[PDB]
C-alpha cells in the first residue's frame, strides 16, 4: 500500500470524478463526512482557546 | 557568558600585570 | 547525518492553495505571515545552534584520577611552549602557532617549513625541509601520560504531521471548490469532458479483466473470442521472433 | 557592501563559513583523549569554501570585506592547527591575513 | 566581550612564546 499502480490512480479519479457529479443531482447524501469535519462544538471550542489566548496574552 | 568572559579576563590582566612582577624580578636578578 | 537527505514515507509541508477569492477568505494572509514568522524564529534558533559550540619493595598505585585533560610534556617541548603540562591541543596549537610567527612556510612550498635551531631539538632531526604533516604527526610521539604515584624504599513531530494532513484537507476542499466553481462558469466543456473522461477511465480499468487463475486455465480466450480480437493475432507475430 | 550589508545575511556567514572548512572531514577528537581514564584530505565544500574564503580576502582598502576577514581569523586559525590540508589552502587569505 | 578576551589572550601567547626566545638567551652565557 505504499506504492501506486495506474489502477489505483485511475479508480481513485474515477471515484473522486463520479463523488462530485453527484451532488448535483443530490443521490448521495454525504452529510457525515461534512459535518465531521465541520463539528460546530470543536469550532466553537477553538474560538475559546483563542479568547483565552488573548486573555493570557494581554 | 555575557559575565563569564569578564570573570576570565580580568583575571588574565591580573597575570600580565604579576607577570610584570616577574618583569621587575629580571630587572633585579642581573 | 548524512550528505544526502533520508527519504521518507509520510508528506512533509504540502502547498496551500492560492486560488481561493479573498473577498470571502482574508485569512491565506495571515496564515502565511505565520508561516514565515515560524521560519524567521526556526532560522534564528538553527544559527544559535549552530554557534553555540563555535629486599625493599616499592608503592605503585594507579589512582582513580588517571585523566588525559592535563597531560605531561617532554621537557623539550615544554621548553618550546612554556607551559608545564596542559593538554594535548593547546601544545599542537602552541606549536603551529610559534610556526606561524616565526615565518618558516615561504615568503610544497606551503606544506616544506625551515627547520630552525628548537625545532630540530624537540623532533630530533636534521633536515631542512619537513613537511607539517609528519611535523604534527611527531606532536603524537611527543606526549606521555601523566606519572601516577611512586614511592620507593517528540511531540513536535506528531504536530507537524497533524498540520500536513489539515493542510492536505485544505486542498481537497479546494479542489472540489474549484470543480464546481468553472463548472458553474462554463457547464458544457466540462460535462463534455466527465462524459469523455469517466468513460475512458471505465475502459481503462476494464483493460484487466482477461487475466486471472480460472479465466485463462479455461477456454473462453483463445477459441470464439474474434470479438475480443487482442490476443490470438499476435501469433503471426510471435513465432516469427522465435519466443513461441 | 550588497552582500554585507544586512543583520542576517552577514552574520550567518560568520558561523557557516568557518564551519564549512572542516565539513564531512575526521578531525582529530578529543573525547577519546578525555575518556582513556589526521585527515591528510579534504572534502569537495572545504575547497569551494577555501575558494570563496581567499577571494573575499582580495577585498582592500577595508571596506566591509576585509572587516569581515579579521573577524574570521581567530576561529579559522583553530582550524588550520587540525588540518594541515589547510596549510597549501587558506594562501592568499593568510597572507591577507 | 568575545573579541576583547581573545585580543589580549593571544597577546599573552606572543608574550609566553617571546619570553621563551629571550630564555634561550640566558642558556646560551652559561
Amino acid at each position: 500500500y505504499n506504492n501506486v499502480t495506474l489502477k489505483n490512480l485511475t479508480a481513485f479519479q474515477l471515484l473522486s470524478q463520479r463523488e462530485n457529479i453527484c451532488e448535483l443531482l443530490n443521490l448521495v447524501e454525504s452529510t457525515e463526512r461534512h459535518n465531521s469535519i465541520i463539528n460546530p462544538e470543536r469550532q466553537r471550542m477553538s474560538l475559546e482557546e483563542m479568547k483565552k489566548m488573548l486573555d493570557a496574552l494581554k | 557568558e555575557k559575565l563569564k568572559y569578564v570573570k576570565e579576563s580580568e583575571k588574565m590582566l591580573n597575570d600580565r600585570l604579576s607577570l610584570s612582577k616577574q618583569i621587575l624580578d629580571l630587572n633585579k636578578s642581573l | 547525518t548524512q550528505t544526502n537527505p533520508v527519504p521518507v514515507t509520510y508528506p512533509t509541508d504540502a502547498y496551500i492553495p492560492t486560488y481561493l477569492p479573498d473577498d470571502k477568505v482574508s485569512n491565506l494572509a495571515d496564515l502565511k505571515k505565520l508561516i514565515e514568522m515560524d521560519s524567521r524564529l526556526d532560522l534564528y534558533l538553527t544559527r544559535r545552534r549552530l554557534d553555540t559550540s563555535i629486599l625493599r619493595c616499592s608503592i605503585t598505585i594507579q589512582l582513580r584520577g588517571v585523566d588525559g585533560g592535563k597531560v605531561q610534556y617532554s621537557p623539550n617541548l615544554a621548553t618550546l611552549i612554556g607551559m608545564q603540562t596542559g593538554s594535548v591541543n593547546d601544545a599542537v596549537y602552541s606549536i603551529y602557532k610559534y610556526i606561524l610567527i616565526n615565518n618558516l612556510f615561504v615568503t610544497p612550498e606551503l606544506g616544506e617549513v625551515k627547520l630552525d635551531s628548537l625545532l630540530q631539538k624537540v623532533l630530533d632531526t636534521n633536515a631542512a625541509h619537513l613537511p607539517l604533516m609528519n611535523v604534527v604527526q611527531t606532536v603524537n610521539k611527543l606526549v606521555s601520560p601523566l606519572p601516577p604515584i611512586i614511592l620507593d624504599y517528540a511531540e513536535d513531530t506528531a504536530k507537524l504531521r497533524e498540520i500536513t494532513k489539515l493542510a492536505l484537507q485544505l486542498n481537497s476542499s479546494a479542489q472540489k471548490y474549484q470543480f464546481f466553481h468553472e463548472l458553474s462558469l462554463h457547464p458544457r466543456e466540462t460535462l463534455t469532458h466527465y462524459l469523455w473522461s469517466s468513460k475512458q477511465n471505465e475502459l481503462v480499468l476494464q483493460g484487466d479483466q482477461y487475466f486471472n487463475e480460472d479465466a485463462a486455465r479455461t477456454s473462453d480466450i483463445y477459441s470464439n473470442n474474434n470479438n475480443d480480437r487482442s490476443l490470438m493475432g499476435n501469433i503471426s507475430l510471435l513465432y516469427s521472433q522465435g519466443r513461441l | 557592501t550588497e552582500l554585507f550589508k544586512s543583520k542576517e545575511c552577514s552574520l550567518i556567514l560568520e558561523a557557516t563559513l568557518p564551519n564549512l572548512l572542516s565539513y564531512n572531514i575526521a578531525t582529530p577528537d578529543y573525547h577519546l583523549l578525555q575518556k582513556h581514564k589526521f585527515p591528510q584530505e579534504l572534502s569537495d565544500v572545504s575547497k569551494v569554501a577555501c575558494t570563496f574564503l581567499c577571494l573575499l580576502s582580495n577585498d582592500t582598502d577595508d571596506g566591509a570585506g576585509s572587516a569581515f576577514c579579521q573577524r574570521i581569523r581567530p576561529l579559522v586559525l583553530h582550524k588550520l592547527a587540525d588540518i594541515p590540508p589547510l596549510t597549501l589552502a587558506l594562501s592568499e587569505y593568510m597572507e591577507n591575513t
